[PDB]
DNA sequence: AACCCTAACCCTAACCCTAACCCTAACCCTAACCCTAACCCTAACCCTAACCCTAACCCTAACCCTAACCCTAACCCTAACCCTAACCCTAACCCTAACCCTAACCCTAACCCTAACCCTAACCCTAACCCTAACCCTAACCCTAACCCTAACCCTAACCCTAACCCTAACCCTAACCCTAACCCTAACCCTAACCCTAACCCTAACCCTAACCCTAACCCTAACCCTAACCCTAACCCTAACCCTAACCCTAACCCTAACCCTAACCC
DNA sequence: GGGTTAGGGTTAGGGTTAGGGTTAGGGTTAGGGTTAGGGTTAGGGTTAGGGTTAGGGTTAGGGTTAGGGTTAGGGTTAGGGTTAGGGTTAGGGTTAGGGTTAGGGTTAGGGTTAGGGTTAGGGTTAGGGTTAGGGTTAGGGTTAGGGTTAGGGTTAGGGTTAGGGTTAGGGTTAGGGTTAGGGTTAGGGTTAGGGTTAGGGTTAGGGTTAGGGTTAGGGTTAGGGTTAGGGTTAGGGTTAGGGTTAGGGTTAGGGTTAGGGTTAGGGTTA
């Protein structure tokens, strides 16, 4: 009937390892302990920004379903236009 | 915390009102010690916005104008 | 079966006239209009604290329900002796 | 908010300055209006805890003790 | 304010029989108390310096009107949220059972740490100077606050290009249908990094004499600005006859997963 | 130095996948005439342009000399090489099916302003505040050194407590009743949800007269040494009277169970 794990990814799938990766594409040698949970922090309000500004452009059409236009026109209101997966 | 209050406040050595500073200042202190007083110490200057000197030329008086 | 679960329709559970009819009961005449939000946020801060407690106690007492006991053991410990339910 | 910031700077009209203070002051104003500069007015002192006089300690010895 | 039925959960016996309060016997160490004089617990006096105690002078507010204007106060039609049985179920609680993991009591026997005890430093105070708010005498300049006067946006009689609801096919995003290796966790492990103690020393840090430099008072005079007409250069909106440009569907080319083999770094004498 | 184990360039074999036509068509790109909007010059009144004349007003430059925060040479201390099963863990399909999303139509839904007459929009006015200069004074921050002094090192003798053997309950883990919280449905009616509106209910200026608010003068009364003498605090043997524990008997105590005394509604005249 439902799942009995309510917790729906409370921030979770950003391991160690892949902030241990992620950091290494930059140019990161040695990561510290405690920026996982600030690199999680802000990956999860950076989310939250992007997915009001991406449920207030769904619900002006009477729509219940979020395309991957309203995510980029969304996200080229801010500032970060991306090309390729839009269109 | 006290050397944080006491250097916000300047002196040689750790005093009850340095104590009592770092007790008001930091929330989860004020929080854990609310029924504590701290002697030899005075108080904080946290206060409200109204008993303040601003007559703005008091009016009432004779026109001005 | 049973696949939903409980929303934000919680705070707005303690309907407007329930309010009212408590400060009819405690003393007051005329309710404001922004009085039902705060003391929806003032009793639903309290009962976050008061759960906590019960959480806390239930762990502490390896199981997995809150009883009358550990309610009114942690009403007593905040400062709030309640008779009748328990003993 | 712009009389807030008069009645908090003083003066018989609103100023840019006064428009400044309570931009500033306003969290939602400064995040709506971040790129917007206002003009013949300054800053207000939003300042940290470490360039200060003592505190960092000019001295820390009397050359022997 | 009693009835008045109406009638449900409180209502006097009563009755095992389970199990805790108890009725035949024993040991145990800890309530007062008498010698003892120690040092904190019994009062007596001096003094003098911050200290209280007691009038005069004065100025912003506490409170009572004054008009005034805006907010949660009580029916009205709902009709949606919400009580009321009546079953109908599927998961933590709840009973010990016997086995161990997990606890006493005790005999030393070395651990070591705050009373005492000196010694060293790091401040409680003075003494000069050095900064440091704060609203009155003037007085005074545009930058501050009050009214007179005039000239195009704000503006409503017919009208004309699209959101308002609505069926409608079909397609795309969860559903709980379904397994499986390649990624998630984990414990012991060592070798670089993180973080502090001393020690130069060179950068730097607060002045004092000095030798100009740049807005005041403005000092004169010159190059295109825009509001005057207007003027011929220019650029869509009804046309129409093509004409340029995606869609669905075969088609065949280089990037795609796989197996076997040769340059190319740190090992440490 | 060593031989040196190591990843890193070749090589079929399909397997897609980008792309090479192919009509289909139809939007959609692509062409005339016109007129009324869309540009294009020059001159007046006027904001700039530079070249000096005083007339101060800091001032930043140059020397300088202690001095401390850095920046070096170590000493302890944490997380990246490893490896390995195994229990998750995250990919891939199959249905499927069902809500949704574009696809077409039809009335509110929008332009526009004639138009003239406002009515808010905007220069131009001289009269009260302004707004901060100066000039104290009293309160608020820096440094040597000495008079105790409140702490930083010694230290050696007893109150713990860590070393070790031996039992006993007290928890540990299954194994079913069971029962008491989850899971639905009819329904209806009662609790909840919408306007008004006007009138009390706040909310803001305008006297005055009480009522606190500061400073000058004394005259204490509250801060400090010196005793000293008695009135409790405080450890130490020693009972005997107040307790604790292993065994029955057993009176009092804890789950069920009726039928009868009041306990809630609802139409009652007052």
């Amino acid at each position: 009937k439902r799942h009995r794990k309510v917790l729906r990814d409370n921030i979770q799938g950003i391991t160690k390892p892949a902030i241990r990766r992620l950091a290494r594409r930059g140019g990161v040698k040695r990561i510290s302990g405690l920026i996982y949970e600030e690199t999680r922090g802000v990956l999860k309000v950076f989310l939250e920004n992007v997915i009001r500004d991406a449920v207030t452009y769904t619900e002006h059409a009477k729509r219940k379903t979020v395309t991957a236009m309203d995510v980029v026109y969304a996200l080229k209101r801010q500032g970060r236009t991306l090309y390729g997966f839009g269109g | 915390l006290a050397g944080n209050a006491a250097r916000d406040n300047k002196k040689t050595r750790i005093i009850p009102r340095h104590l009592q500073l770092a007790i008001r200042n930091d929330e989860e202190l004020n929080k854990l010690l609310g029924r504590v007083t701290i002697a030899q110490g005075g108080v904080l200057p946290n206060i409200q916005a109204v008993l303040l000197p601003k007559k703005t030329e008091s009016h009432h008086k004779a026109k001005g104008k």
